[PDB]
């Protein structure tokens, strides 16, 4: 087979601040029937938009951080498990996580602790309170945003030894794959008895019932590590079932797995020395740092923007990655680096954000 | 590899989708 997915650019706009847009995420927590909403992050700004019929990109709310020198690199949506109220977490150059109420567009609270900039934020797929942050300080941190606790710090002697660029939980939230500037990819199992007990303990913590601080777990050893996939920085990693997708400067998203071809991901030991490359989703001119690929909810489509305004899309249901390419999405007015893309939960819309502050709306044909 | 990995994706995303279907998150 081949890819048949087609899209048409229905709209575009440029944010008035004129600064690079570094991140974009649709709210996948919105219920069926409710409008399709996405957040963009860039400079000290967080902006909410609604995707209307006829291709309209309606500005909903604009958050401006009081710190003019803040540079947001990422955002991630969640919800309050007690009130069903949507929440948006943002972070960047200041190394501070800010939790925004997306209805009032006000910062509710912030998490200080990382010793440098935050590159990525990911919420656990089953538990909306479990927030993972990845930093230029060489560590990953797991936070419980309901009890305001630091659950764990993933770092130390066998942790990343350079700026951590990206991380992803697997579909069921049992494990994390992370990657760094020093070409290393590391696995951290969070379904261990130690991690499961730390999560339970973070739920029981309340500073009003004790004068003692909550003790975070210090995870110094990953459950697998490799520097034998890419030859340079790895700025984006995602799970594809039990397989991994990661990219470097090579103009390809590499599909690989820990161990040999037949090895089960859950039988992989921390001393595993083998790795297997399965295939490559190739593209052009995307060899500058901080360019992220995305997938739709069902993981049927893969997308990546490049440094000259082209949006590559692949069909993940075509076995051979070399043959999975969709028609590349281009526009004569879209010539700036596309930092990140986001599909709506139903995969009907694909949004791209650029270095020139522009937003591009691509609607999928049936 | 591809076929069994695709089945793992289908099954695991369907669990996430069923969990989402039970939710009524307030719109923005
Ligand atoms: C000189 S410029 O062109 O204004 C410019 C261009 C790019 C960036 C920049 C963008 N994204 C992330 N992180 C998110 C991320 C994406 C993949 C992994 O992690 N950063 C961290 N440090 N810098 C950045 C900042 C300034």
């Amino acid at each position: 087979k081949k890819c048949k997915y087609s899209f048409k650019c229905v709209n575009s706009l440029k944010e008035d601040h004129n600064q690079p847009l570094f991140g974009v995420q649709f709210n996948w927590h919105s219920k069926e029937g409710d409008p399709l909403v996405f957040a963009t992050v860039g400079s000290n700004r967080v902006t909410l938009y609604e995707c209307h019929s006829q291709g309209e990109i309606r500005l909903l709310q604009s958050y401006v951080d009081a710190d003019a020198d803040e540079n947001f690199y990422t955002c991630a949506w969640t919800y309050d498990s007690n009130t069903s109220h949507p929440l948006l977490a943002v972070a960047g150059s200041r190394g501070i996580i800010r939790i925004i109420n997306p209805i009032t567009m006000q910062c509710i609270k912030h998490y200080v602790g990382h010793g440098n900039a935050i590159n990525e934020l990911k919420f656990h797929p089953r538990d909306p309170n479990l927030l993972l942050s990845v930093s230029k300080d060489h560590a990953l941190r797991l936070w419980n945003i309901q009890t305001d606790t630091l659950v764990a710090i993933f770092g130390g002697v066998e942790g990343h030894r350079d700026e951590v660029l990206s991380a992803d939980y697997d579909l069921l939230g049992e494990k994390i794959m992370s990657c760094d500037m020093d070409h290393s990819l590391k696995l951290w199992r969070i379904n261990s008895k130690r991690m499961m007990n730390a999560i339970k303990e973070s739920y029981d913590y309340n500073p009003n019932k004790t004068n003692r601080p909550f003790i975070s777990q210090k995870i110094h050893f990953p459950d697998f590590s490799t520097r034998d996939i890419h030859r340079n920085y790895v700025d984006c990693v995602r799970w594809l079932g039990d397989l991994i997708l990661s990219k470097s400067c090579e103009n390809a998203i590499v599909c690989w797995k820990p161990g040999k071809m037949e090895d089960d991901i859950d039988k992989i030991k921390p001393s595993e020395s083998n790795v297997t490359i399965l295939g490559r989703f190739d593209y052009s001119q995307c060899d500058i740092w901080y360019m992220r690929f995305s997938m739709d909810f069902w993981q049927k489509m893969l997308a990546l923007g490049n440094q000259v305004g082209k949006l590559y899309v692949w069909d993940l249901e075509v076995e051979d990655p070399h043959k999975a390419k969709c028609t590349t999405l281009t526009h004569h007015k879209c010539g700036a680096a596309i930092r990140q893309t986001s599909f709506s939960r139903d995969s009907s819309i694909l949004i791209a954000v650029c270095d020139d502050a522009s937003i591009w709306r691509w609607d999928r044909l049936r | 590899m591809f076929s069994s990995n695709r089945q793992k994706i289908l099954e695991r995303t369907e669990i996430l989708n069923q969990e989402w279907k039970q939710r009524r998150i307030q719109p923005v």
